């Protein structure tokens, strides 16, 4: 067993396509190339999370081709001495060359050509410099493409992506929920699998769970089964009604460390326009900011205008505005990247392992997007703020790249942020409407029963100038009196609903989030600023 | 059939 | 002297279980594997302090397997390099291949795999990737098991914890008293032990002490008694009389320490409710909040209310932080642990052999735990503070995992540890009250050879303003004159008790800890929050 088609992979339909067809083009039909007269591209970059299935993609090709298929490991060829490396480098390209069609896989490239800033040693520059020169010198008849995979796109040395070079980069993000679904089918398709499965409450549970946790799940899943199924005992009637319970999912998921969120990554985001509770003036000026040109290019060209790609929100804490955000990029099919407070403040120390730099080229890489920085004023440091400002003058023209920011204390911020070429886009969030709390309450109640047609109108009507969170904080302090008086019930589910008492002791208990005077104070400097 | 592949089922998977 | 079986392991059964089922089965009962359609696992990892038995563990489990057994030490490797570093290892996995069913055993697997960082080496790398390579070409059918063992279970790549490698993972700790019990039985077989024998009592005493501690023990009183036997000294008759006695043990403790304790491990409670009085109220709350989940997690999930595990205490020192936490830890049967201030300033400076990191995940990996942060606000630390943040952050709900820090200024701490979805729960422990004055009173005076007689109402009276650790130290001075008086009647066992002047004296010359105007700010405080 080590034949794998495409078949054996989910969750990467758009990446598998783009391998399909950059190293089936130039092997299958390298004529089409010559007749309109171009050197078919050669390098090919693929990174990702680690376990995302970058060595099982490229080895899944390969088979699949039928082409011959020179493997290459990273820390095997490196760790010798400069002629010994060099001797294997060369015979290994001189191998993929006599035998064409030949690809060759440098996995684990980073370890071969890291960055010299930190790792200047003249083993890494001759092995760099030689790996440059065999990769130019490619003849464009033969039929060789080089594909190497690493977990740090940024961390190798830049020009491995010149032209001529690994120019053309894939990025293998976490898999989503239709991801999961399809590797958790693909991996469970020889247990003995039981009946009763909710392998869609699965994926729906499963956040940030590359490929390999789900195998791993999978197979804890089965030995949870075993464990539970030994203490029966071998007979035919154990070995037969062998089989997996989604109980045995549920402890799996319980047992297990999924660890792609670690550290920053690119996520898909869902959510949409009605999630929000209303204030349609903000949302229109938002799309006409943001989502209008990228529908109406013609019109900003014929005219002239280009999009001003950033926007700061600042305003009350708790109050949406990540919400908004998720929904602004759901909008337009486009991967968000967030960073909050850590993730900045480590880079910000050193100590981490991705840099601004990192997380730009990657919202590049994957453009369109939107990236997304919580807390901005909680940088504002110096090294950090000219990165930032650098990297926002350094916007594209149409790649439709944006960039928000969220902080309540904008005057703390570097004034330099609102200039032309930068976030000049300010938006203030407003005080939530009372129909606008009445659909949060009910869209945070969709699936705990309540009283039928529950009366939420005294509740909205109390809660005047009050912030997102607290109704949140009441719905949580109303659902756990319920849970208090059902095993209060049951030890001395009868009352499945609630009736009013816990709403009113949370009420009562209840204080709000935002001070009177900081909420005039944030009203006062929105509305000098208006003027 | 498949995996340039060219009982019978199994060998052409 | 090998072939030693399972007898020769004590205090460890739950590790000896684990281990036992996940290597038979793949070895003696493989046909269920196949019948389920799994590769069975292979990857085991155990860990532990240094000198607690892993070795000998898998050498037990190995001999009663009766499978050929193989050792591939950490030196013996690491001393020659050079080309027999990878014919050794392909030599062994042949030699288990062609000798089935075996297994191989590393030890100091971090010295050839250490985790990589900046001081990272090289010529691991290739060992390393050899070792993956070939346990990943294992066959199924082939009954093959690799078992390593490292002091610090985050010190090593942790790439050999993906799947298809060592990714089932046992943690070993100090053994409890009936494990301390069972191990100076295990060594206790030999010694012509004098009738003089408490062992009960050693094991209850002997706190911290690994294995090997205890033999060393049992070595140095075997020494002992030589010693003391030595006068007489071979006549048969002499060494006939040869034989150890408690006041021998009683003097290698004297003359041993422990060898553990020092660095953060996870042990045993046994800690309970009525070992504290008082604030019944607090009790039943903070079973609601932790236990309850526990006790009924099914009822929790399906009304929502995810689980808020960052619970805090504050007030003034020695109200008794450590025994709820510890009876907390019993009640769920977890293992408890502790970090202390100092800890937390050593990791501040760097000059620590741990980090929080290491902490959290000896935590995961022996859940259920609950953990303890003594001393939170000693760090005022925002390097650290980030760290913690995200290491919880990085921590899921789901997993029985609990977390509570103790400091006596919430001024001082920190708002980003107080935000939903973390170390947000507060908590005010006040002093004891009469009742609980004197119930702490009475349960600590057991021990105590007391005289009858005591006055509960007059006793409790006068010590307002007394919190724990003031009745504490009254009771110690009230014994020293206790002693004194006892010592000077010796010289010029009349008194094996206490009369109720040495506690009218201690009493009458005690002095209040905490101070008044703090425990008004305290209370003061305390309202704000509420109000
Ligand atoms: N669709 C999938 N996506 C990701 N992983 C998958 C998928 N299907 C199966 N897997 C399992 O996940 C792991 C993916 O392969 P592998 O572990 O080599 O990934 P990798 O991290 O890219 O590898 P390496 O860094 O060693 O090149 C394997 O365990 C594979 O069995
Ligand atoms: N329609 C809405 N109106 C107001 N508040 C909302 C709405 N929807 C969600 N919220 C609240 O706002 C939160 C998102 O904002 P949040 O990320 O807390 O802001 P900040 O980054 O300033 O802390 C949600 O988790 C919820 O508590
Ligand atoms: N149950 C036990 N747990 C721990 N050590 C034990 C136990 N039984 C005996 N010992 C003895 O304790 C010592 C532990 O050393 P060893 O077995 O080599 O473990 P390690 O490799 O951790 O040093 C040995 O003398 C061993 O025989
Ligand atoms: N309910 C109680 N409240 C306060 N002190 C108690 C209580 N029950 C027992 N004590 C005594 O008070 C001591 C407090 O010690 P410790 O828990 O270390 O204090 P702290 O955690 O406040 O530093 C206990 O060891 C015990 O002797």
């Amino acid at each position: 067993m080590n034949e794998v088609g495409y078949d054996d992979i989910g969750g990467c339909r758009k990446q598998m396509a783009q391998i399909r067809e950059m190293v089936e083009l130039p092997l299958r039909h390298p004529q089409l190339f010559k007749a309109i007269g171009i050197k078919p591209p050669r390098g090919v970059l693929m990174y990702g999370p680690p376990g995302t299935g970058k060595t099982l993609m490229a080895r899944a090709v390969a088979n699949e081709t039928g082409a011959f298929f020179f493997l290459i490991n990273g820390p095997e060829v490196m760790s010798k001495m400069a002629g010994e490396s060099e001797s294997n480098l060369r015979k290994a390209f001189e191998e993929a060359e006599k035998n064409a069609p030949a690809i060759i896989f440098i996995d684990e490239i980073d370890s071969i050509a890291p960055k010299r800033d930190k790792t200047n040693g003249e083993v890494e520059r001759r092995v760099v410099s030689q790996l440059l020169t065999l990769m130019d010198g490619m003849k464009a008849r033969s039929n060789v493409v080089v594909i190497a995979a690493t977990n740090r796109p940024n961390s190798i040395d830049p020009a491995l992506r010149r032209f001529g070079r690994f120019d053309r980069e894939v990025d293998i993000g976490i898999p989503d929920a239709t991801g999961r679904l399809e590797v958790l089918r693909i991996h469970t398709k020889n247990m003995k699998l039981a009946d009763d499965v909710d392998l869609e409450a699965l994926a729906a549970e499963t956040h940030g769970y590359v490929g390999a946790d789900i195998a791993s799940l999978c197979s804890e899943a089965a030995m949870q089964q075993i464990r539970e199924k030994m203490d029966l005992i071998i007979d035919a009637e154990v070995l037969d009604s062998l089989g997996v319970t989604m109980d045995n999912f549920r402890f799996a998921l319980g047992n297990s460390n999924p660890s792609a969120l670690r550290e920053t990554v690119v996520e898909s985001v869902n959510v949409t326009w009605d999630d929000v509770g209303g204030l349609d003036e903000i949302k229109e000026e938002l799309k006409e900011t943001v989502e209008y040109p990228v529908l109406h290019p013609d019109q900003y060209t014929k005219f002239g205008l280009s999009p001003s790609k950033g926007v700061l929100f600042y305003g009350p804490p708790g109050t949406g505005k990540t919400l908004l955000a998720k929904a602004v990029a759901t909008e337009v099919s486009a991967n968000f990247i967030s960073v909050k407070g850590p993730e900045l403040l480590s880079m910000w120390y050193g100590e981490s392992e991705s840099n601004i730099r990192d997380i730009f080229d990657k919202a590049r890489a994957a453009a369109p997007t939107v990236v997304f920085l919580d807390e901005l004023d909680s940088i504002a440091s110096d090294r950090v703020v000219n990165q930032l400002l650098t990297e926002m003058d350094g916007m594209n023209a149409k790649k439709n790249v944006f960039v928000i920011g969220a902080t309540n204390r904008p005057d703390q911020i570097d004034p330099a942020i609102l200039r032309p070429g930068r976030l000049d886009q300010l938006i203030y969030v407003p005080l939530p409407d009372e129909n606008a709390r009445l659909s949060i309450l009910n869209a945070q109640l969709r699936k705990t029963p309540l009283e039928p047609g529950l009366e939420l109108t005294a509740i909205a009507k109390a809660t005047q100038g009050f912030s997102g969170a607290d109704l949140l904080y009441i719905v949580q302090r109303a659902a756990k009196y319920a849970i208090k008086d059902s095993i209060e019930a049951h030890r001395q589910d009868p009352v499945p609903y609630i009736t009013k008492e816990h709403f009113a002791e949370a009420m009562k208990t209840a204080k709000r989030s935002v001070s009177d005077a900081e909420l005039r104070r944030y009203e006062a400097y929105s509305q000098q600023m208006k003027a | 059939g498949k995996k340039r592949k060219d009982v019978v089922r199994n060998n052409l998977r």
